[PDB]
RNA sequence: CCAUAGGUUAAUGAGGCGAACCGGGGGAACUGAAACAUCUAAGUACCCCGAGGAAAAGAAAUCAACCGAGAUUCCCCCAG
RNA sequence: UUUUGUAUAAUGGGUCAGCGACUUAUAUUCUGUAGCAAGGUUAACCGAAUAGGGGAGCCGAAGGGAAACCGAGUCUUAACU
RNA sequence: AGGACCGAACCGACUAAUGUUGAAAAAUUAGCGGAUGACUUGUGGCUGGGGGUGAAAGGCCAAUCAAACCGGGAGAUAGCU
RNA sequence: UGUAACGGGGCUAAACCAUGCACCGAAGCUGCGGCAGCGACGCUUAUGCGUUGUUGGGUAGGGGAGCGUUCUGUAAGCCUG
RNA sequence: GUUUAUUAAAAACACAGCACUGUGCAAACACGAAAGUGGACGUAUACGGUGUGACGCCUGCCCGGUGCCGGAAGGUUAAU
RNA sequence: AAUUCCUUGUCGGGUAAGUUCCGACCUGCACGAAUGGCGUAAUGAUGGCCAGGCUGUCUCCACCCGAGACUCAGUGAAAUUGAACUCGCUGUGAAGAUGCAGUGUACCCGCGGCAAGACGGAAAGACCCCGUGAACCUUUACUAUAGCUUGACACUGAACA
RNA sequence: CUUUAAUGUUUGAUGUUCUAACGUUGACCCGUAAUCCGGGUUGCGGACAGUGUCUGGUGGGUAGUUUGACUGGGGCGGUCUCCUCCUAAAGAGUAACGGAGGAGCACGAAGGUUGGCUAAUCCUGGUCGGACAUCAGGAGGUUAGUGCAAUGGCAUAAGCCAGCUUGACUGCGAGCGUGACGGCGCGAGCAGGUGCGAAAGCAGGUCAUAGUGAUCCGGUGGUUCUGAAUGGAAGGGCCAUC
């Protein structure tokens, strides 16, 4: 049978021309008042996945 | 069976330092040492951060000389 | 996914977006595609008949990849700026 | 943690607005600052109101 | 009271068995979730009823999208 | 065999003969190999039929962006040195 | 007269020894308790498993019981050997 | 439990210190012969042929190359009273 | 008297008796999706449950807690 | 004390001597009045203690009678078992050696006996721990639920105040 | 309008009686040769009761499950995140149920800037006034101070006073540090707009290092980005935030 892909993975992760997965960072969702706005600044747009933990990316979206 | 203790408790370590040493070219920008005080002064072409660090504000080699009449350590950029 | 009990990355990280079902009915085309269409007009029904965009396809685009070496009648699609001075150099009349 | 929280609202009618922490009760007086509206470019004069 | 219930004769038919497939009435848990209760397993197993050589469904109060298609059923795609 | 480590007084086996444990299916990726090559390839099905037909479709040659959209650029931003 | 007495049949099972691959998957020998009673026994019948029954020990329900047996889910699962 | 605190016999050096020359002593090194791997170099590759250095303990494990068995084609062939 | 058939026969269970409490009969209660049945072909001097356990002398204080019973003015409070 | 930790409490009795027994004291770790209190004749294959009789229980065993054991003939198992050419000692060492080292001793093979060792046999330890194992049981653990109960609507209507 | 009368119906509540639903495990008759059942007459009760759906309560009567790890064995006890010093072996890092202490905030000024200032303690003298208030001089030279623990810093003060103020700005960010990662941190400089200062310049919170919580789900404001025939809308997305 085919290979289900995993959906939430799906909904947080992006493939780009290379091959690498765009991901939107952490941390910017509450509790926003007590963060300096550098950091969030540097969280708002969207980082690639490491090479590290890129392995069990592409073993959970073999779909792309 | 008995005891107990008070004394389990350590902190993490800031791995601080001088990450660049003398002699040694670094780009603008670069960490030269992450510090708490200022056990070491910024010299030429060397900024000192929120938290005194300090970093290159130009590209150059390393220069660790004691100066002033307290001797208290300058660390400066060279030109290059 | 699976890291031990450590919350895994796929549900450390936030979801985003959403997905356009307008994008699924866009094509884009090459500019080599417009030699494969017969009468030297392209259309979407022109293209679907050559296969290229698919029958579900409601708007397409033609994009600077390629090349083209003879005069085609662009009508009803959108052009880039070099498809459009590609099209124009060899010859082409973009129209609506 | 006695120190709530609060919202600095543009007074440019924008619906803009900072987020901060005060003391409610050594400071009942209303926060006025004047802070930069980016949606305006301006420095305009930012209110106290409730964090909702 | 008529009547009706009931009774009796007669005629015709049924009853029971049987492998799978089929439609329907009921309907689990282990398991997986690295625990577990929503969820899953699974309308599965099992039980029951009825039928046929197949059954069921079926001839739009349907899709579509301002162009149009034209009952049902089955297969490949769409598409994990 | 398990172990830091067994002549171990740790496990297992009386012996022989026979059987006895990384498979299969479908998806996916990589390598090798072969065919064609900016193209490659058909499935169902037809067909008397491992041919041939069938290109429905799939992958690829363009990406960026949440998206509209733009397009060898695009996003961010009022705008980027 | 008696849930009276002693004591065989009969019912039971307090002690010791034997035996413990037994004669026997709980028995034999020597003693022991009740022995007209809440006795005992024959035949047939009824109660069914989270259920029965139980002068209640979690006892008994076909040499099996803190939930029988058989078949099925089922190749349960087993980060363990 | 039995000498049982040189391994034993035994030793007044066959003990200790110092110096010295010998010799023994390993699967180490060298010699002779043989196999294979990886690199150089040249050939002129049958894509391997000389020379050349050097390497060759090995669990988990990774990689590479093979033997044999049963069956199908080759095979209405070949072997076989 | 009973009991752990197969390591425990006992101080354990039961017992007559005592007390509390429920139950007015289509009884309570219990088995049953239900019909029904037992209770009981009985009717409070009866039946069920609970505790204690012949007999003799006795059974003292606490209702704050937890339960149960009774109350219904007020507060709160569901579907609708 | 079927309850008392300290405790063999103290005193008395009984005995040559009594952590048990009986009777007292009360300082009841931590009795107590129907999860009954204190007594109680009779009963008990009940528990503890004492005495008389009796005796191989014992001092301390002796002899005898029989059934096996032993020998012959016939039939003929079993558990177990890596292989065995299967000594002691001291030491070493996966830390308690028939098997190693050193040394000592020992002709080959049976039979009857004993049972110190073969960490002997039997039963994948029941203790202990672990497992994101199981089961049963409990409760003011969580979530449900039968059941009981409340009310609304329906089956369900008419009058009068 | 405040303060209200007539009539009537729309109607609920509470009784009052009735009978026709319904009940009858009351009597009698018939089916019938029958203590079931049904039908019929009657009596009693009577719209109650009782059943269905909804609903609140109770509910170990029953069922499904949970009930943490480290641990010089387990339990008990203690601990579990963050900061500072030692252990830590002169870069970084480095363990133990090792030795010692803290944090889970505070501040609209305790921030920014300009200008200025410089402590602790002791000695002498001096009204109430005293070991110790305030005042004047001298020694001393930071033995003080730092919003809070410790360490490192601090006189150009980062310490203390006053003036003006909101840079406790928005978009970015070369380049580095630190982590397995998620992530965390430093940062000159650019664009916009601002404050102080004559100006050079400084300012993207506080001397630094603790003062914290992923995702999901959901809420609020803004934004047409999307909007399942079309136009809207719902909902979603993005930005900010809880
Ligand atoms: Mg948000
Ligand atoms: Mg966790
Ligand atoms: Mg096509
Ligand atoms: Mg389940
Ligand atoms: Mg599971
Ligand atoms: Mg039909
Ligand atoms: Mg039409
Ligand atoms: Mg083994
Ligand atoms: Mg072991
Ligand atoms: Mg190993
Ligand atoms: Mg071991
Ligand atoms: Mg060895
Ligand atoms: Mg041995
Ligand atoms: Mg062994
Ligand atoms: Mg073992
Ligand atoms: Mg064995
Ligand atoms: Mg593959
Ligand atoms: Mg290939
Ligand atoms: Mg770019
Ligand atoms: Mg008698
Ligand atoms: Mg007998
Ligand atoms: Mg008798
Ligand atoms: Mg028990
Ligand atoms: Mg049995
Ligand atoms: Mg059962
Ligand atoms: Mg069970
Ligand atoms: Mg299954
Ligand atoms: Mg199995
Ligand atoms: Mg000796
Ligand atoms: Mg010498
Ligand atoms: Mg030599
Ligand atoms: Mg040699
Ligand atoms: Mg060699
Ligand atoms: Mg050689
Ligand atoms: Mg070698
Ligand atoms: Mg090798
Ligand atoms: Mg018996
Ligand atoms: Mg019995
Ligand atoms: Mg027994
Ligand atoms: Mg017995
Ligand atoms: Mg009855
Ligand atoms: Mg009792
Ligand atoms: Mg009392
Ligand atoms: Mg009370
Ligand atoms: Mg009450
Ligand atoms: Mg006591
Ligand atoms: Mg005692
Ligand atoms: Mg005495
Ligand atoms: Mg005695
Ligand atoms: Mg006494
Ligand atoms: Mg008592
Ligand atoms: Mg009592
Ligand atoms: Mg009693
Ligand atoms: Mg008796
Ligand atoms: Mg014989
Ligand atoms: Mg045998
Ligand atoms: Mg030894
Ligand atoms: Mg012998
Ligand atoms: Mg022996
Ligand atoms: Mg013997
Ligand atoms: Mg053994
Ligand atoms: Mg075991
Ligand atoms: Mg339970
Ligand atoms: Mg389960
Ligand atoms: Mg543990
Ligand atoms: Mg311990
Ligand atoms: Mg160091
Ligand atoms: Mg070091
Ligand atoms: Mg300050
Ligand atoms: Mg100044
Ligand atoms: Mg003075
Ligand atoms: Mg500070
Ligand atoms: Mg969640
Ligand atoms: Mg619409
Ligand atoms: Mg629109």
């Amino acid at each position: 049978p085919k290979i289900k892909t995993v959906r939430g993975a799906a909904k947080r992760f992006k493939k780009t021309g290379k091959g690498g997965f765009k991901h939107k960072h952490a941390n910017l969702r509450h509790i926003l008042t007590k963060k300096a706005t550098k950091r969030k600044r540097h969280l708002r747009p969207k980082a690639m996945v490491s090479k590290g933990d890129l392995g069990l990316v592409i073993a959970c979206l073999p779909y792309a | 069976a008995g005891g107990s203790t008070r004394n389990g408790r350590d902190s993490e370590a800031k791995r601080l330092g001088v990450k660049r040493f003398g002699g040694e070219s670094v780009l603008a920008g670069s960490i030269i040492v992450r510090q708490r005080g200022t056990k070491f002064h910024a010299g030429a072409n060397v900024g000192c951060g929120r938290d005194h660090t300090l970093f290159a504000k130009a590209d150059g080699k390393v220069k660790f000389e004691v100066k002033g009449p307290k001797n208290r350590k300058f660390i400066s950029i060279e030109a290059e | 996914g699976f890291e031990g009990g450590q919350m895994p990355l796929y549900r450390r990280l936030p979801k985003f977006g959403f997905t356009s079902r307008k994008a699924a009915i866009t094509a884009e085309i090459r500019l080599s595609d417009l030699a494969k269409v017969e009468g030297g007009v392209v259309d979407l029904n022109t293209l679907k008949a050559a296969n290229i965009i698919g029958i579900q396809i409601e708007f397409a685009k033609v994009i600077l990849a390629g090349e083209v070496t003879t005069p085609v009648t662009v009508r009803g699609l959108r052009v880039t700026k070099g498809a459009r001075a590609a099209i124009e150099a060899a010859g082409g009349k973009i129209e609506e | 943690g006695i120190r709530e929280k609060i919202k600095l609202v543009s007074s440019a009618g924008t619906g803009h607005f900072y987020t901060t922490t005060k003391n409610k009760r050594t400071k009942p007086e209303k926060l006025e600052l004047k802070k930069f509206d980016p949606v305006v470019r301006q420095h305009v004069i930012y209110k106290e109101a409730k964090i909702k």
